[PDB]
């Protein structure tokens, strides 16, 4: 797992697991919340409003 | 303090919002050469009292592909990743209505 | 008018060349003015980016911008759609990432691409 | 096994990418379709960038003085109003530069851009096939070369270069029709060579289409023994005839 660099220090650079990261998050399900039950659909938005 | 045993920290760090959308971008950057943030959080429509557009945020941490979690906007510009390549929100956008 | 031409290490020709673009480029000059200022842009940090497009802009008043880039980085085209909402100064992609399509722009936006 | 001989694959600029990196996995004959064009120099792009940009400041010339609009600096927006009175925006949409026309969209494209198609031959490398001209398209090779997909086995056999000639009842030749530029529903493409004059020995293989009793028996032939052919019509001569041993 790399890390995320500077933003203005020679780094045109991605985060090569940025992807995998939004990837994990998208990936992420939940069963109990404050605002309830989350989970993210393919677009990257809430899934399952009120 | 209630995820395991696990020995790594958590740290959090925040910026003010600012009227100037060139101001919040160069804020946002300075932030990422000022924290290696993993993450990006926007959630401020009525404290700028405006069209309130995370889209600096976004901008400059899709520059990077680091997620970027807004919790307030709703509107469907973001809901396309060609556009905004790594943002994703707790609220459904306006277009979810639709189904109801 | 005063116009900029932005160009990174593109064939690493320098400004003098862009510069040379005054006679083909209006040689019937109906402003008397078409300035053309070019300046050499080494990475492409989204804080590098803004800083030099608005010192530029602070610096004889450029009144349009002709960007173009060596890396394949298509986050550089909304970045400049986003600045081009912001400073109201028409914009224009050229090559690498600017040159990417973008599927939709801002209205008060004067970006558009190649 | 998708990928023969006969298969065509056609991927848009994003699958293609960037042209110098070709990775491995891509079949010979890859048809893509890029704007990265070569003969398209950055001078040249710089040139027309500024072009159009003069020339939508003549078009604001023309119609007001109030030119130089100029936003007041790069901070400090709360304490400035917006002043977004006159731009540029509804000007250059439609404008020609240079003998050429530069028009643009409501959403940013080109009218007419400068699109190339681009094939993957057998060496691995993107070789320039067709160009859009104006909103037509302009291609190299009249007749499809077939490229090497594989590059390890599977050679073509099911192809067949076919000959005919034009007689009355069995084969017909009409002209392509203008309309469409494709043969209709009965008849089926067949290539011809037509010399450019007399003495020079230039020419192109004008497209007709053929029809009649031999190709409709050619079609059912192709059906069942399940082949491909490229049929073309012959210039030296009638059906056959030696002369000289030859
Ligand atoms: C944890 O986050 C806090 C957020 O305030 C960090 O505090 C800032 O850190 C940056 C860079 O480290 C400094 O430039 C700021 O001056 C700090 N703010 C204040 C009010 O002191 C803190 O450093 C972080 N801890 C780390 C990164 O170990
Ligand atoms: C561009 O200029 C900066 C100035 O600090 C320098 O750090 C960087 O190495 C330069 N890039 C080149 C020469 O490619
Ligand atoms: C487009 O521009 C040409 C330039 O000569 C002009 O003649 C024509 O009327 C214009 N069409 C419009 C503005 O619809
Ligand atoms: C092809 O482009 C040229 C460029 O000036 C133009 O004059 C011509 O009318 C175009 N052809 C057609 C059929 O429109
Ligand atoms: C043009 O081509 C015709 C054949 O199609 C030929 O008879 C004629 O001589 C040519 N004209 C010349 C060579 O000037
Ligand atoms: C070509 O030239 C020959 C020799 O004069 C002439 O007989 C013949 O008619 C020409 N072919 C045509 C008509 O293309």
């Amino acid at each position: 797992i790399t890390d995320p660099p500077r933003g203005c220090v020679g780094n045109t650079n991605i985060w090569k697991t940025g992807p995998l990261f939004k990837r994990v998050l998208m990936s992420s399900k939940y069963a109990d919340g404050v605002t309830g039950r989350v989970e993210f659909n393919e677009d990257g938005d809430r899934k399952f409003a009120n | 303090k209630r995820h395991g045993s696990w020995k790594i920290q958590l740290n959090a760090t925040s910026v003010t919002h600012k009227p100037n959308a060139i101001q919040m971008a160069l804020s946002v950057c300075e932030d990422l050469i000022s924290s290696q943030v993993y993450a990006i959080l926007v959630s401020h429509p009525p404290t700028p009292n405006d069209h309130f557009t995370p889209t600096p945020v976004s901008y400059t941490a899709g520059f990077y592909r680091i997620p970027v979690l807004g919790l307030t906007t709703r509107m469907s510009i973001y809901s396309d990743k060609s556009i905004h390549l790594s943002f994703l929100r707790t609220v459904p956008p306006y277009s979810h209505q639709s189904s109801v | 008018l005063n116009i900029a031409v932005l160009l990174g290490h593109s064939h690493d020709v320098t400004e003098r060349e862009l510069r040379n673009l005054w006679g083909p480029e209006q040689a019937t000059g109906l402003p008397l003015d078409v300035n053309v200022v070019a300046l050499l842009m080494n990475r492409t940090d989204p804080k590098s980016l803004i800083t030099h497009v608005c010192d530029l802009m602070s610096g004889a008043r450029i009144h349009g911008l002709v960007f173009g880039d060596d890396t394949d980085q298509e986050a550089v085209a909304q970045m400049l759609d986003f600045i081009s909402s912001q400073t109201f100064i028409p914009i224009l992609g050229i090559h690498g990432g600017a040159s990417m399509i973008m599927a939709d722009k801002d209205p008060t936006s004067t970006f558009f691409q190649f | 096994g998708l990928t023969g001989y006969d298969f065509f694959w056609i991927v848009p600029s994003l699958v293609s990418g960037n042209t110098e990196l070709i990775p491995k996995e891509f079949p010979s004959g890859l048809i893509s379709v890029s704007y990265d064009d070569w003969d398209y120099s950055l001078e040249a792009r710089v040139r027309d960038g500024l072009g159009i940009l003069t020339t939508a400041a003549s078009s604001m010339l023309e119609k007001f003085s109030y030119i130089p609009e100029a936003k007041a600096s790069c901070y400090g927006q709360a304490e400035k109003p917006e002043t977004p009175l006159h731009t540029l925006h509804q000007f250059m949409v439609n404008v020609t530069w240079d003998g050429k026309d530069l028009s643009f969209t409501e959403e940013g494209y080109q009218v007419h851009p400068r699109l190339v198609v681009i094939v993957l031959n057998k060496d691995r490398e993107w070789e320039k096939v067709g160009k859009w001209e104006n909103q037509t398209l302009s291609l190299r090779h009249a007749v499809w070369p077939r490229y090497k997909s594989f590059s390890d086995c599977e050679p073509d056999d099911n192809h067949l270069s076919i000959v005919t000639l034009e007689e009355a009842p069995f084969v017909i030749v009409e002209d392509i029709d203008p309309l469409t530029e494709t043969c209709v529903r009965n008849t089926v493409p067949c290539r011809k060579f037509v010399k450019i004059n007399n003495s020079t020995n230039e020419g192109m293989n004008v497209k007709k289409c053929c029809k009649g009793f031999c190709i409709d028996i050619l079609k059912k032939l192709s059906r069942t023994v399940k082949f491909t052919y490229d049929l073309y019509l012959v210039t030296n001569g009638k059906h056959g005839k030696k002369v000289n041993n030859v």
